[PDB]
DNA sequence: TTGTGTTATTGGCGTTATTAAGGTAACTTGCTTAT
DNA sequence: ACCTTAATAACGCCAATAACACAA
DNA sequence: TCTGACGCGGC
DNA sequence: GCCGCGTCAGA
């Protein structure tokens, strides 16, 4: 916008509100995944290359642009490959075959669940719970709590441990998320692919 | 001995049982054995009932 | 050693390289290949993928 | 249960053939003889346009070999002419069609006497290419259908056709364009069929 | 499980699938084929004819099996006679239908540019449909005990010759027993169009 | 070739996420409480994954050799081997 | 070990007496090929002309 | 403070206690303030035609709907649509429909007021209402439709103007398109679609009144009326959350975490919200929670499992439990099952031969076993759906015997007959009548083929040795 | 080889036991769970 | 923790119909 | 425990 | 342009 404010510029809640006062409309500035993948969409490459490149070509790399060389190699590879980078985003994603993740009953008249079918368990009903508040027009407080508890129950189903305290079942064991069968000893490269 | 269903069995088995009037039973036993390799007497036999009948 | 001897005779050699070789450990070595699948299997997986 | 049929003609031969596998009351006469020229206008007082081959009932008569071949085999659940799968019954269907359109149409053409030579030549032509992707295709389908059930004792009848198709071609003077040894040793093996023996002598 | 069908507008074979697939009781999506991009559209099939289908693992388009491979893939009530002699009449049936219709209905769209031309043709669609009026008389919908494919066939000759000036029921010969018989169909009385406009246009 | 000789590794759009997918899944569920059946659109939907025994739908109507290819209609499961319940 | 095909395939050969073996790929691989592309991934199979 | 804590309760008990509690003045005041909203937006509805017309209709609807009854002592019961206002409903009604009549035959504006008037008398609450302002709002969404379905339609063909849209957008006019015959969208199709869809809309309008700006002002005014009661109802929910949290410290570990809980407290409270009226003097502390445990009891029972299970069979089960809590520490004894049916409103010996049979969570597969040599329980399940490659080994072994046996029976016949009529490398398994077919005769001796088949099958030449498969 | 007797199924019917939904108006307002 | 109600899918019914059998 | 590769903040 | 203090990744 005309705003003087600069993009990727961070903005309190109350210095958005002065913005808001004194320019009104002629700029959006969201919170929310939304607003990283909107950012990410209009991020023209072209733009940026050459741009930086001649930032690079005056090279003065002792320790500025000793920082700089990397963006280079990711731009070129985003425009390399044909994959439209606002793709790190996820928007729907993907559910596994279930004999993957089975629930055959054994002895003693019970069933042996997998660790994986208690997270897609939590971000499937979490994610009805945001349908239904997004439809009832919810005050937007417990609109964020739910966007957020999501995000959680995401990450967690990826790998949980990455960034918070692990979720953990009722006998208090760090949840098997689904990148930790494909790495450690016990995983599934160096486990059964080698192993058998 | 348990009981089972769904035979739906192939045409090869149907033909067979309708050759020696073999019919097809609907249960199935699973006893208990000792394992190979072993041998030996039997010394004691607990046996504990149903409650409540 | 493939790309010199590309320009080595294609273009006219067309100046192709000048380089110094480099040492690095055994590990750093391992990780730094080029089959992403025997990487990815060795260890740090999360990162190579 | 009876079937007019006209010497030289692939629709006549072809259905003759899949009539010999169930070996039926094969009441066969032909039209072009003139001990049955009674019979050839009693032809023509049951159909429009005197088309050839024509299945004939008690109940019906029929025409438009895909009509023919599929009424047979709603009348004869003799060893078989089709999958089992809907999918792969839709795909022989069609994939007989596609045969049929290109090929039998322009054979129906050149068997004419009024010919010409440009027409003959661009025709067998187009035959000679694409000859070849057919019989690919059709082997291909033939090994697909297959392995969904095995030891099946069922006949694929495109196969059939294709061997029609190729009879055909060397029974008017025309090369085949290919040079595999697989080719051509599974091509000879397929003319040498037993139960087809029965019928191009 | 999930299936939908590509259809455009104005269609005698996109109308019959309509139909069919109306009847099988089932539940699809229903795509007007225009609404796509132009690219995306004819990378769909990249020749285009478009009453295809779409499953998850197949797309089939010829429309000469398309409605067979219909009342094969779901045998729910069939839409194909059960005594045999009946099932092989039909599709002949079928094939008169079909080896023999085109100047029924792309002629009179594209050939006959004048009215006089339209007319004339007219003229000779009546006498046509009035030399077929010594035929069926009474049978249910074709030559049957219950409801065909036919039946779904004619349905299409139906409406869009109506959509070309031509209503013809009592115009039309003897043949309304069912004409009018055929309308009593749920999946039929899909052909155009207060209460009752919110309640149905949804 | 008839055997694949190189593997490459990329993204996946939200379209070819899609293409991957035989169905979607609605409600959190996984099977029947009181009979071990799955459930309607669950996490264990065998309309969408597949069937559970072989050439059989889940109502068990559609079973016999007759139809194979077949995709009942009371509940709407496929006809074809259990072994796609894998992939 | 897990070539569901190639088991029986050999068990068969065995106890007949022929000669042949059929070795199309492991189970195992499937199974970590699905589980990376329960993710964003795709990894697969191809071909290449270059 | 914003100090990148990444735990998301925090980040919302933070925001939660931040806006004040409040006082039975406020609540009552705010309260008051939604009323008047409704009332306006209420009032403001019922000022045009079509409305009471079609009100009549889905009585009408009703009507017949009752008459589909005694087809199967009093006029059907139906009153989903009114309630706490049916003898003096339908008379209402029936008064509704002739004064109706006479209102839109001749008058100007006494018998709108009266039938204002007796629209006072009546009571719903926001089921109804709602019904209503949808009953405007539904016609502008369709028309909206076909709007944006002829823009579609047309503008990315007419020369692509997409700016001269003040000249095209002129509607109700099948006018414009005809100099396009000077202009671009060579679209005869397109031509009579929008011509379809123009036709429609004129209808509609027809139907209801005079052009767009007949209605847009309507859902204009009703926007702004129904964004101030929002308002309103924000303001009040939000000055008590805390009330959620409080109660919401009790259900805890039943098997919910605690944001979920939240959630369904706060769904449960929103809900209480509208339903509360100030007319009686109250505190709406007091019928608030009501509201917000039916929520969270609701959602435990609902997801605090894996395998699912109904809510009914699970208050059972919690009646069960706390007469079983009572006798043990009453009595020492344990079950005395005699004693949990001696004196229980189950009412049944046999559901708790049932009921308590689901009585164990399903462990989970990635459960180490302590020293146990060091395994787990994921790797004790072994695949039992299958064909081990013997139990699929010695199929093949029958599968080709019989394949064999029979080819040293009948020269050919008896061969295709039991083939054709048992299924062996066919599609069906054909019947008698099928087989009757294939050789043109024999409807009946087809049997005794069979019959012949295997009673010259069934010698120890050829038996016994393949009864070893059975 | 053609007559007279079953039968096996199979859509229709009703029946109801089981599941899902909704509603109470005396006043009630912020854990952190632990080498 | 307790109701008070519609709504749904399993279960029992006896006829129809397509198929099978059994004496001359 | 460590040993480091790699940081990315105070100055 | 650097002296200390972090996280991650394997033991
Ligand atoms: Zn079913």
């Amino acid at each position: 916008g005309m705003t003087p404010l600069e993009k990727k510029q961070l903005l309190t809640d109350e210095e958005y509100a002065e913005a808001l006062e004194n320019y009104g409309y002629e700029f959006e500035a969201s919170m929310g995944a939304e607003a990283i993948r909107d950012l990410l969409a209009d991020t023209d490459i072209e733009s940026e290359i050459e741009l930086l490149q001649a930032e690079c070509e005056e090279s003065k790399s002792t320790a500025k642009k000793e920082k700089a060389i990397k963006r280079l190699r990711l731009l070129e590879t985003f425009q390399a490959s044909g994959n439209k980078p606002e793709w790190m985003v996820m928007t729907v994603l993907p559910v596994l075959p279930p004999d993957l993740r089975p629930l055959v009953p054994i002895e003693g008249g019970r069933f042996a669940t997998s660790d994986l079918n208690d997270l897609y368990r939590r971000v499937i009903n979490r994610n009805n719970r945001l349908k239904k508040l997004l439809d009832l027009n919810a005050p937007d407080i417990i609109v964020r709590n739910e966007k957020r508890m999501l995000q959680e129950a995401v990450d967690a189903l990826l790998d949980n441990g990455r960034r918070g305290r692990a979720v953990t079942g009722s006998n208090k064991r760090p949840l098997k998320s689904l990148a930790d069968m494909i790495k450690g000893k016990q995983g599934r490269f160096r486990q059964n692919l080698l192993g058998k | 001995i348990t009981p089972k269903a769904e035979q739906q069995l192939t045409p090869e088995e149907r033909l067979l049982r309708a050759i020696f009037n073999e019919k097809a039973s609907n249960v199935v036993d699973s006893s208990l054995r000792m394992p190979s390799g072993t041998s030996g007497t039997v010394i004691n036999v607990q046996v504990f009932e149903n409650d409540k009948g | 050693r493939i790309l010199e001897e590309n320009d080595k005779l294609r273009k006219q050699g067309k100046k192709e390289v000048e380089y110094e070789l480099v040492l690095m450990g055994i590990t750093r070595s391992s990780l730094s290949t080029e089959s992403f699948l025997s990487a990815a299997s060795f260890q740090e997986t999360t990162r190579v993928l | 249960m009876l079937l007019y049929t006209k010497k030289d003609d692939i629709y006549s031969d072809i259905v003759r053939m899949i009539l010999l596998i169930k070996g039926a009351n094969a009441k066969i006469v032909d039209v072009s003889k003139e001990e049955n020229s009674k019979h050839l206008e009693e032809l023509n007082i049951i159909t429009p346009n005197g088309n050839i081959p024509t299945l004939s009932t008690d109940d019906f008569a029929v025409y438009r070999l895909s009509v023919i071949i599929e009424a047979i085999e709603d009348l004869y659940p003799f060893p078989p002419m089709f999958p089992v799968f809907p999918k792969q019954r839709a795909n022989a269907r069609i994939l007989l069609e596609y045969v049929n359109k290109t090929f039998l149409q322009n054979i129906i053409k050149l068997q004419s006497p009024d010919l010409d030579e440009k027409q003959a030549n661009e025709i067998k032509m187009l035959m000679q290419r694409d000859i070849i992707s057919t019989y690919k295709k059709i082997v291909s389908e033939r090994e697909v259908n297959a392995e969904s059930n095995p030891d099946a004792q069922n006949i694929n009848v495109l196969t059939l056709i294709i061997t029609f198709v190729f009879y055909y071609f060397i029974k008017l003077k025309i090369s085949i364009p290919t040079k595999d040894k697989n080719i051509i040793k599974e091509i000879k093996e397929l003319l040498s069929e037993p139960n087809f023996i029965k019928t191009i002598k | 499980m999930k299936v939908t069908l590509y259809t455009t507008k104005y269609c005698p074979y996109s109308l019959r699938a309509r139909i069919a697939l109306a009847e099988k009781k089932m539940s699809t999506d229903i795509v007007e084929a225009g609404d796509l991009e132009p690219a995306m559209i004819k990378k769909i099939t990249p020749n285009g004819v478009f009453p295809v289908l779409m499953e998850k693992d197949y797309s089939i388009n010829n429309r000469k099996a398309l409605l067979i491979y219909i009342d094969e893939r779901f045998p729910a009530p069939s839409l194909l006679p059960n005594v045999v002699n009946e099932r092989i009449k039909i599709r002949l049936s079928l094939d008169k239908i079909d080896n023999e219709w085109y100047p029924v209905l792309d002629q009179i769209r594209k050939h006959r540019s004048d009215q006089k031309m339209l007319e004339s043709m007219f003229k000779d669609l009546k006498e046509s449909l009035l030399a077929m009026e010594k035929a069926f008389t009474g049978s249910e919908f074709f030559i049957s005990s219950g409801f065909t494919l036919a039946d779904c066939y004619i349905a299409a000759l139906i409406i869009c010759l109506e959509a070309e000036g031509f209503i013809i029921d009592d115009e039309y010969g003897a043949i309304y027993e069912y004409k009018k018989r055929l309308f009593a169909r749920d999946s039929v009385k899909k052909a155009n169009i207060l209460l009752k406009t919110l309640r149905t246009h949804r | 070739s008839k055997k694949f000789d190189i593997i490459k590794i990329s993204l996946a759009s939200p379209e070819v996420i899609r293409s991957w997918s035989h169905g979607e899944v609605k409600k959190p569920e996984t099977i029947n409480y009181r009979t071990f059946k799955p459930e309607r659109d669950g996490l264990f939907c065998a309309k969408i994954f597949g069937p559970i025994k072989d050439y059989e739908c889940l109502c068990g109507k559609y079973k016999r050799l007759k139809h194979r290819g077949v995709v009942c209609e009371r509940c709407g499961v496929e006809v074809e081997q259990a072994k796609v319940r894998r992939e | 070990s897990d070539d569901i095909a190639g088991r029986s395939k050999m068990y068969k050969n065995i106890v007949d007496g022929k000669l042949t073996m059929n070795v199309d790929v492991p189970e195992s691989f499937n199974v970590l090929r699905n589980e990376v592309r329960a993710l964003g991934i795709d990894m697969d199979f191809d071909y290449s002309s270059e | 403070l914003k100090g990148k804590t990444s735990d998301p309760i925090r980040m919302y008990m933070r925001e939660m206690g931040i806006v004040d509690l409040l006082d039975k003045k406020g609540e009552t005041d705010i309260a008051i303030r939604i009323e008047e909203g409704t009332t306006e937006v209420f009032s403001t509805i019922l000022s045009y035609p079509i409305v009471i017309k079609t009100y009549i209709e889905r009585f009408r609807e009703l009507e017949e709907k009752a008459i589909d009854y005694m087809n199967s002592e009093n006029e059907p019961v139906a009153r989903y649509i009114r309630f706490n206002e049916t003898q003096r409903a339908y008379e209402f009604f029936t008064n509704l429909e002739k004064m109706f009549e006479e209102y839109q035959d001749k008058p100007n504006k006494k018998l709108y007021t009266k039938i204002v008037k007796e629209f006072d008398n009546l009571r719903l609450s926001t089921s109804h209402l709602q019904k209503l302002v949808d009953y405007i709002r539904l016609p502008y969404a369709r028309v909206k439709e076909f709007e944006r379905k002829i823009l579609r339609l047309c503008v990315e063909r007419s020369k692509t103007p997409r700016q001269e849209f003040i000249k095209v957008y002129k509607v109700g006019s099948l006018e414009w398109l005809e100099p396009l015959t000077k202009k671009y969208k060579f679209t005869e199709n397109t031509i009579r679609e929008i011509k379809n869809l123009t036709k429609q809309i004129n209808q509609f309008q027809i139907l209801m009144m005079m052009d767009i700006e007949e209605l847009k002002q309507v859902n204009l005014e009703i926007s702004r009326s129904e964004a101030k009661i929002t308002q309103a109802k924000k303001e009040m929910i939000e000055a008590n959350l805390r009330l959620v949290v409080s109660e919401a410290k009790k259900y805890t570990n039943r098997g919910l975490h605690f944001l979920d809980i939240i959630q369904e407290g706060n769904i449960g409270l929103m809900k209480a919200v509208d339903k509360f009226d100030y007319r009686k003097g109250f505190k709406f502390s007091t019928y608030a929670t009501w509201w917000i445990r039916q929520a969270i009891t609701r959602s435990i029972a609902d997801q605090a499992r894996t395998i699912r299970v109904p809510v009914h069979m699970i208050e059972t089960i919690n009646k069960v439990n706390r007469i079983k809590r009572q006798i043990l520490q009453e009595k020492g004894r344990e079950a005395t099952e005699e004693e949990i049916i001696e004196h229980t409103p189950n009412m049944s010996k046999e559901k708790l031969k049932k009921i308590l049979n689901i009585s164990h969570t399903p462990i989970s597969m990635e459960s180490p076993i302590g020293d146990d040599e060091d395994s787990t329980v994921g790797d004790f399940i072994e695949d039992k759906n299958n064909y081990s490659p013997i139990e699929a080994a010695n199929l093949e072994n029958l599968r080709e015997a019989i394949k064999e046996l029979i080819e040293t029976g009948l020269t050919e016949r008896e061969a295709k007959v039991l083939m054709m009529r048992f299924g062996i490398g066919m599609n069906t398994d054909h019947t008698l009548e099928e087989v009757g077919k294939q050789f043109n005769v024999t409807r009946e001796r087809i049997r005794q083929i069979e019959a012949k088949a295997l009673r010259k099958l069934k010698h120890p030449s050829r038996s016994a040795f393949l009864k070893t498969f059975l």
